[PDB]
């Protein structure tokens, strides 16, 4: 029942980004995985729960977005809270 | 199911 998730790290023109480091986390505050942005889609997989993608550095030139929290329901589908 | 996160652009 896990949940197939794409993250998207853009700019403005919506160009994939490299360079942001990034942490998922889960509702108890659990990192569920760090990485760092590199130009493509990052896949996630992810059960019925609330998760935050965190931008924990952007790059250069960057300004650090807000945090996005979201909710994968006992359906399969996701919501942005 | 998408997320995107923009990165705006720093001024100058």
């Amino acid at each position: 029942s896990a949940t197939h998730i794409k993250f998207s790290k853009r700019d403005e023109d919506g160009k994939e980004l490299a360079g942001a480091t990034m942490e998922l986390r889960d509702s108890s505050g659990k990192t569920i995985s760090t990485w760092i942005s590199d130009g493509q889609v990052k896949d996630f997989y992810l059960y019925p729960g609330k998760y935050t993608f965190v931008e924990t550095a952007a790059p250069d030139g960057y300004e650090v977005a807000t945090a996005i929290t979201f909710t994968v329901n006992e359906q399969g589908q996701v919501t942005v809270n | 199911a998408h997320i995107v996160m923009v990165d705006a652009y720093k001024p100058t």
